[PDB]
């Protein structure tokens, strides 16, 4: 009954993935050994969405861990919760991809990918009715980006009628940790445009801003950043995992949020978010959550929503709440902020409510916005790509892996077209 | 797996290598007898029980320098067959190194290398240590590099070279050797880190408060740089850089593979107590000309790419801040065809310090490897030096005697001219 | 239901503000943690006028704390009651304004103010029906004066239909602590004339006189002075906070006290005021309170009311009192002192009564007088300004912040016009 | 944040600075080794654990004075790189300071300053200590000030200067140096506190009952004034004055930035017991000519602005009373274009006293900084002195030898004449 298959590719994908798994096990009352020690029957009712049931009262993540480097795998296995994963679901190379999309997509990744495909087929067979796939990775490196994209293509070919979701961490110029990021992002974005049904644009810069400005966190770590992403991930699939008053799964969300096939790039947000000191001076109420969610400072993509228009927003609420209140607050936001919503889609907001709140909170919210302002993110990347490509800088490496210049030209064109399309509907 | 094979050629190469192996031993807790009372496997093979052997070959055409190793403190660390010695040196003559004397020993060394490589299951590549100026360091290394390139092909070769100084030159014929080795270095090496003794001396006097720094002081410092490069393979941290990764980031065009290395902080025990050596500070210090390992002016050049390799108590956020600060500094200019020129590595292990060393123990260190057009200045001075001597054909007869042809010299000079021109070109904005 | 939004700008504003908050929390039975520990249901009935209700039986001041220096903020936070304030409501710079109105109004303050605006918008949104704003500050410095004025302008632009009230501490020549005071006051007064609906003219000199002469206080501190101001502030809004027999809020007071738009500069007074020794030899009665209030020595502005005429007086009484007695005493004062009241406004006195007296007293009174004698205060200031401006002394600093001489000329003209207008109605 | 960087130039500057740093240490509870068993951060950087380092640079062109610091009690307080020394002094020659000798050391000192400033996150500005008469104090400081003005621009620079006496002059060429430095001081300094040794000596003999006051006595007193100025940043009280604030209040016109400082009460342990040193009294004592730090007659000048900086057990009301009293005193006249000439600061911390010092411990103290036309008299006498010597071109050749031009002297004199004239003008009533 509606199983999701999880895939983690490259370092970032793996680490975020681990965080996701940790949170989800806690949510469903699963301990580091795979045993259920929860309180409520609701925690086990839909356990099969994310876990396969093994012999002797144990649950195992329907998760595939992929990397061209074994170090990441080792790190995962040695982590808290590392032992819950199926040993046969770790699919690793020995070499690494050296921040080269071509190595990940055409060479080393190509050699690797068949094993992964074999694993995922088995995982699909195991599930009674697989609704689809969730891939966590980055676009800026070689494995997550090149290998990940390749894997996606393969998956879609075999499961063309299933939902294909990605949580993609994009490279920003402020927090620019690598040189060839523009290339890798450009190449991967193109592929994503044709083969994913919904893509959550996660930005490290935005995460840092959230941590520093909102969470008041003097020294955020990648772990802290990852936590935010994990929360968001949990939010989307809450309706699949628990009961509720109004329920929307992955498909329902897509249908309401994607009016044209290409426009499936979301700016996610999560509410509430408070400092430890500033927690006592707040109201645990729906109007507050709503206020938080639509704010630009709470979006996980480095784009100002006020620089574009919202095509659609999907809001997913967790906790015991008044439907009327939710409906009023959502109508208020669209009436007051009329100018930030496209006028040819009346009621730009879709609402879903799950009765089970996350742990530690009485209420929570997850926001998925499809904004034309996401073009900013793509534009910057394009610019950076151009800056390098005009001089054919670092191209030789890519060509050594069998790539041609023409592919670069194509990808760039494609991305530009996508950008244009978004602009068109923005008006 | 992930092994790296070290080759130490001639006196300079041997002596740097000694320091390196002292440092590695200390880092992995391996005693001078090979016993260790895991990651060390990147540098060491392991035999039987309580024995670790360096993945290294030491070569010289004369016995004297290697003989010290055999007699000395680390005699039990290396097996005798990895320390290879001829009878007569190359006498500061490239020809003797590459042809007359080198042709007698090269096969043997290759065989040993092959044996060594067969024992490693995930070979990352080679670290080659040698001088540019000596007959062995130039002629022999050049020959060796060719053979390695032939046999192994697509394996990465990284060479750490003691390039001759502008002023402080110890031999007369240095410019000839330097020019000749450079020609071969171009085609057979994947990345070359040039280093200048004069610069190191200045650093030792200015930053370490040492009145009289000797070669032992230089070598120790040099080893640290190598350790920083290989720490990403020998340990693990938040952000990791493999050798291939490094190459991808740092090398924009095949010929332009000459990054300058700089290390920070280099401080005395007493001088360091007062200083508040933050991530931002050390990063800033990296991009200053006074702390460079080669004598030359970056202010007069442009950066194409910099790798920053941090180690110890460091977090990403502050590295990012440092990078941002560097971006806003007008005196540090990057070429327009590189919108972000920073590859960043962060490793958890603080730099370990050699007992009786000149450097103080710090919580954090950094090694910056930057490809700047400014290094071309060194080549210009060397070329100028070469051109004077060649104008008179001074010393040329010697080289000819050992089988070298005059046309080779001219060819070599031409190659270097072409390289300088290439470097000029990449510099200019559009 | 009729929320007031409080703003504190600069050192003086902050400190007086703190005092105000302390008194008000005591009045409404709120302790240093934000918890209600009062006795009467009347204390909580209208708690929402000044406090937002946070989670877990806590109340938080609808207060914004603003300064170009963080020291003041630190001092506030470290004070008794410092922890009651919302951490996110402290909006501080790092530099300071150096007693320069231009830095506060055009430069540093400009950079600062948007954060403040963001905060106050949120605070407005939170309140169900905001009646308006109360700003505490001084006119003689740089922050409170320049930044404060700027903030006022911004506020009024966004809330043109809301009541805009200031408690403005004016520089006096006797207690002249700074050199450029005349400039700062002149510039700010002008701005106040156009954008505030009512302005309480608080004078340090008068406060000192009260403390020394009436309270018999050998060594008054700024705290003691501040207390008086706080009392006055509390008095004005008593009708919004409690029940009563005849009730007048901020609007009702303004409408009765301001016959022409510009003439909204009040001389406040508070009664009773007694020494500790002289407390036993007095009558707790309405005639006594009345007697005290209309006396020149009990006005908080350094102006002799006998040097002008009263346009209007508003008297606000707290405690259980006879309406008849109040009416008789107010008629008596106007009949006996006929010559000090303008003859073309019959019944120059407006009365309001709140049944709840302040703590420690059975009855109290707050006096708001609109006297043409306030011109004295402006005239002195003008003179001092002239003395400096004639020689262009210290002008260079202001011009370094982008100011022109012409602005000075304008401000001076404006103030003079205001003075003339007051004289006109005095006759 | 709110840091202030101190620069101590030449012998005088160094020696004053020593006293200052002794005082600061005592005030913040920092031991002579940098350890402290918060606000101190305005003067000190903090490193690692149990170490605080002064935000200061000490410069002299000769090694002798600084060498004392290196050997002495506070050797561990400063890191060696903050104590900068050349080999040969400027020999009471402005030219040598500004050009011949100074050009060799200025860059280095600037670099260090920049490094220091990079460590501070809220730089308020610079405190520059130097003599007017010495070749280094004049020539070097002038040069340094120019460079600082260029590099930093709108940062506030405050200079504390040992201006030469009318009678008690120790060198012959003092008037030349004084005139030359003044020219540059005008354009590059934001506020300048002149001080006169003769006046200090008189104070020590008359007020402190010291038969024989030496430089150590002067310096200690001088440091106190600096402490009063910076106490508003290093502590907090009822009424506060920042540096920018101070400048705004005290400086009516850009060129007229020469306030006279005076400190009260300056008393002996035994003499103080009998005196009832009230706020009113000390305030009154401030405006008396006998307690001035410069020899000159305020009774013959007019006040334009006075800052009164109180510290210790003081409340506003009594300060106000004192100010009122001062207003009613006919012998203290203020210009007509300043209807209120009082900026007032009040800080809670009483003045701390140096063990073995000449001053008694008091509950309250005050530092008055007042801009009076009377200081112009000093300039007049100095100008007169200059004019005699220049009439004969006495000593001029020396300056010329070191690259100075005669025209510069004339230019400088003209500038000072213009300044005196400006001062005269502001004085007169309308
Ligand atoms: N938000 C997070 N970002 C991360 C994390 N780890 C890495 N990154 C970011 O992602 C980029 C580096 O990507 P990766 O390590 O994932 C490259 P990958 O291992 O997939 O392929 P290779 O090219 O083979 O290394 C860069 O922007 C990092 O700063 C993480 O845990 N969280
Ligand atoms: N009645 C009171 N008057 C005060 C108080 N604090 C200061 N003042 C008076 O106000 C004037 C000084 O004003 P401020 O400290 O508020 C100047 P502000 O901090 O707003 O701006 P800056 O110029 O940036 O310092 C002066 O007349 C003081 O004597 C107080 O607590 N009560
Ligand atoms: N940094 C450093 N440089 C060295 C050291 N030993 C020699 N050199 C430099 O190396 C160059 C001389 O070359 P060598 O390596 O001694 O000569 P070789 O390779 O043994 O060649 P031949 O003796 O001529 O066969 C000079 O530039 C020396 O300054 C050392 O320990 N450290
Ligand atoms: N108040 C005070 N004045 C001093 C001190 N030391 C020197 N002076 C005065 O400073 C002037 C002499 O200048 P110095 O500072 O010794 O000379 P310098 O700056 O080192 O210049 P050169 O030695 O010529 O390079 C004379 O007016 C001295 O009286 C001191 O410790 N305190
Ligand atoms: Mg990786
Ligand atoms: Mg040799
Ligand atoms: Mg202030
Ligand atoms: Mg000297």
């Amino acid at each position: 009954m509606r199983e999701i298959v999880h895939i983690q590719a490259g370092q970032c994908g793996n680490q975020i993935g681990a965080k996701f798994w940790e949170v989800i096990s806690d949510e469903h009352g699963i301990d580091p050994t795979g045993s259920y020690h929860g309180d409520s029957d609701l925690q086990l009712e839909r356990i099969n969405v994310y876990y396969n049931e093994a012999a002797g009262n144990k649950y195992v993540p329907r998760a595939i861990l992929v990397d061209l480097e074994p170090g990441t795998m080792d790190s995962v296995r040695s982590g808290p919760f590392g032992q819950i994963f199926r040993p046969d679901n770790f699919v690793f190379g020995q070499s690494g991809a050296g921040n080269n999309w071509a190595k990940g997509h055409y060479t080393e990744g190509a050699e690797l990918v068949d094993s992964v495909l074999d694993v995922v087929r088995k995982e699909s067979e195991s599930c009674d009715c697989l609704q689809g796939f969730q891939l966590t990775h980055s676009l800026g490196g070689g494995t997550g980006s090149g290998m990940g994209t390749l894997l996606i293509s393969k998956i879609r070919e075999e499961y063309p009628d299933r939902i294909m979701n990605t949580f993609s961490v994009v490279p920003s110029p402020k927090v620019s940790d690598t040189v060839v990021e523009p290339y890798n992002a450009t190449l991967s974005v193109h592929q994503l445009v044709e083969n994913t049904d919904e893509t959550y644009c996660i930005d490290n810069e935005a995460l840092y801003d959230i941590c520093f400005r909102t969470l008041k966190l003097t020294t955020p770590t990648y772990g802290d950043l990852n936590h935010l992403v994990s929360a968001t991930m949990s939010g989307v699939t809450t309706c699949l995992r628990f009961p509720g008053q109004l329920n929307a799964d992955l498909r329902k969300l897509a249908v309401n949020m994607v009016p044209f096939p290409r426009l499936h790039f979301f700016m996610p947000g999560f509410a509430p978010l408070t400092s430890r000191g500033s927690q006592q001076y707040r109201a645990l109420t729906v109007p507050e959550l709503t206020q938080q969610m639509f704010d630009a400072k709470n979006m996980m993509a480095a784009c100002d929503p006020r620089h574009g228009r919202y095509l659609t927003v999907a809001a997913v609420f967790r906790g015991r709440m008044s439907m009327k209140e939710v409906d009023e607050q959502m109508l208020n936001v669209q009436n007051k902020n009329s100018s930030y919503f496209v006028e040819w889609i009346p009621n730009n907001v879709k609402t879903a409510v799950c009765d089970i709140p996350p742990r530690g909170l009485k209420m929570s919210a997850t926001f998925i916005g499809n904004s034309t302002a996401i073009q900013e993110l793509f534009k910057r990347i394009s610019e950076q790509f151009t800056a390098m490509f005009r001089r054919k800088a670092f191209l030789h490496w890519y060509t050594g892996e069998g790539m041609d210049e023409m592919e670069f030209t194509e990808a760039e064109s494609n991305m530009n077209d996508l950008v244009s399309e978004y602009q068109q509907y923005q008006d | 797996m992930r092994e790296c094979i070290s080759i130490h050629v001639g006196q300079a190469g041997v002596q740097i290598g000694n320091a390196c192996w002292e440092l590695y031993c200390l880092e992995h807790g391996i005693q001078p007898d090979g016993q260790m009372p895991d990651s060390f496997n990147t540098f060491f093979s392991e035999t039987g029980a309580g024995k670790h052997v360096p993945r290294a070959v030491f070569v010289d055409l004369e016995p004297t320098v290697i003989d010290e190793v055999r007699t000395g403190t680390y005699r039990q660390l290396f097996h005798p067959e990895q320390l290879i010695t001829g009878k007569e040196d190359a006498a500061n003559n490239y020809a003797r190194g590459h042809y007359t004397i080198g042709k007698e020993i090269i096969d043997l060394v290759l065989d040993r290398i092959r044996k060594l490589a067969d024992q490693c299951t995930g070979l990352q590549g080679f670290l080659v240590f040698h001088s540019f100026g000596g007959g062995t360091g130039s002629g022999f290394t050049s020959l060796l590099m060719e053979r390695l390139s032939v046999d192994y092909g697509k394996k990465s070769k990284l060479e750490f070279s003691i390039y001759p100084a502008p002023q402080v030159s110890t031999a007369v014929v240095e410019p000839y050797n330097s020019i000749l080795t450079t020609h071969t270095t171009l085609e057979h090496s994947d990345c070359a880190f040039m280093v200048d003794n004069e610069a190191i001396y200045d650093i030792c006097r200015r930053n370490l408060d040492i009145e009289r720094p000797t070669y032992t002081n230089l070598n120790r410092l040099i080893s640290q740089i190598v350790s920083s490069i290989t720490a990403s393979l020998r340990f693990d941290g938040a952000l990791n850089v493999d050798l291939t990764e490094f190459q991808t980031n740092l090398v924009p065009y095949p010929r332009i593979h000459f990054p300058l290395a700089t290390y920070a902080p280099v401080i005395s025990a007493e001088k360091a107590y007062h200083e508040q050596l933050s991530v931002a500070e050390i990063t800033n210090a990296c991009f200053e000309p006074a702390n460079q390992m080669v004598k030359c002016d970056p202010r007069h050049g442009k950066y194409m790419a910099c790798c920053l390799l941090y180690r110890g108590d460091v977090v990403p956020k502050d590295v990012n801040a440092a990078i941002a600060t560097i971006k806003t500094k007008r005196s540090i200019q990057f070429v327009d065809w590189c919108p972000t020129g920073f590859k960043v590595g962060i490793n958890y292990q603080p730099p370990t310090v050699v007992p009786g060393g000149d450097l103080a123990k710090v919580q954090r260190a950094v090694c910056m490897l930057s490809n700047t057009t400014a290094i071309a200045e060194a080549w210009a001075r060397l070329d100028h030096k070469f051109d004077l001597m060649y104008a008179k054909r001074a010393f040329v007869h010697w080289y000819v005697g050992e089988g070298m042809e005059e046309g080779e010299f001219s060819e070599a000079r031409e190659d270097m001219a072409a390289l300088e021109k290439d470097y000029e070109e990449v510099g200019v904005d559009s």
